[PDB]
């Protein structure tokens, strides 16, 4: 499809789908986190070209890039000034209150990343198109057909280039600043994807 | 009474369960 078809479709799905004791915090986390992951999978279906990939490649991409998508999606839920993170159930928590989980370092890394992402002032369209780019930009190890994924990545990368130029033409490095978040996201995934979660058994 | 699992494995668990 055309670049304006990609922006319109990806941004529409982005609005439709996305937009105090240790044990109780882990139940609120689990009940917020599980639908959040499902939302990434539903958003992925609505990405022009994603369903055309083989079932294996779709699952491989979602398994590799869902943590990174959640870091971008949850970035706005981190209040850098108040030092408060809100969960998908509208419950707000202090950093200290949340220290009783494993993470600790993941939560402070998230405050820095959201702050960095905030300085860009992405419009909803831009954020939705970046979220799609993040998902298709995951490690392509174990892909039956990496070529199909690379072409899906460049289709979303061209639409993001155009949207960002349409919005802030004078800010010629806006696209660059967005591609520069990719190794930051890759470091956070490499540093924190192995951290442990607790569930009532 | 409590289960422990990495962020990656729990994500992959939700994914493989959703693709049924
Ligand atoms: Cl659940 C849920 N629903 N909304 C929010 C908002 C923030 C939040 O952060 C976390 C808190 C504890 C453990 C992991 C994360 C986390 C997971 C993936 C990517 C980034 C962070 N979890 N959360």
């Amino acid at each position: 499809p055309t670049v304006e078809d990609v922006i319109s479709q990806v941004a529409r799905a982005h609005r439709e789908i996305f937009t105090r004791t240790v044990q109780e915090i882990w139940e609120d986390f689990s009940m917020s986190f599980t639908p959040a992951v499902r939302e990434v999978v539903e958003f992925a279906k609505h990405i022009p070209g994603f369903r055309d990939l083989s079932q294996h490649d779709q699952v491989t991409l979602l398994k590799a890039g869902t943590f990174e998508v959640l870091m971008v999606r949850f970035a706005s839920l981190f209040n850098v000034k108040d030092q408060t993170v809100m969960f998908l159930s509208r419950t707000t928590y202090s950093l200290q209150e949340l220290g009783a989980m494993g993470m600790g370092d993941l939560l402070s890394a998230m405050f820095d990343f959201s702050e960095k992402l905030n300085s860009l002032a992405l419009t909803e369209e831009e954020l939705g198109l970046f979220t799609a780019v993040v998902l298709v930009s995951a490690d392509r190890s174990g892909m039956e057909n990496s070529a199909s994924v690379e072409q899906l990545q460049e289709t979303l990368l061209r639409a993001l280039r155009a949207l960002v130029l349409k919005n802030r033409p004078l800010e010629t490095s806006r696209f660059t600043k967005l591609l520069l978040k990719l190794p930051d996201l890759r470091t956070l995934n490499n540093m924190h994807s192995e951290k442990l979660l607790s569930f009532r058994v | 009474t409590h289960r422990l699992i990495t962020l990656a494995d729990h994500i992959a668990q939700i994914i493989t369960q959703d693709f049924a």
